[PDB]
């Protein structure tokens, strides 16, 4: 009974609204870290120049 | 563990059965063996069993 969809309700609404708000935050990770690596080649062209 | 709660209530209704169906041919010989002095519904309901 409800101790099983207790898991179904903390497990699967906790792990879907903290897997989204989780992986957006992921996503803006990304962003940092594109930005350092678009910064790091642009750092980068006195290498090949 | 709530699959190890439906596992534990499926095998344990499993064996539930196939422990009611041991119990039922063990409970006809012993129906079997009880009668003694009797000698006539012993080949009948004896060789009933054993089939």
């Amino acid at each position: 009974f409800s101790e099983q969809v207790a898991t179904q309700e903390v497990i699967h609404s906790e792990n879907v609204i903290k897997l989204s708000k989780d992986l957006h935050t992921t996503l803006l990770t990304f962003d940092k870290l594109d930005d350092r690596l678009t910064n790091v080649t642009q750092v980068v062209s006195p290498l090949g120049d | 563990v709530n699959n190890k709660k439906i596992s534990l209530k499926i095998s344990e209704a499993t064996i539930l059965i196939t422990k009611v169906v041991r119990i039922l041919e063990l409970s006809s010989k012993c129906q079997e063996l009880i009668t003694e002095r009797k000698f006539f519904k012993v080949l009948q309901n004896l060789d009933s069993l054993e089939k």
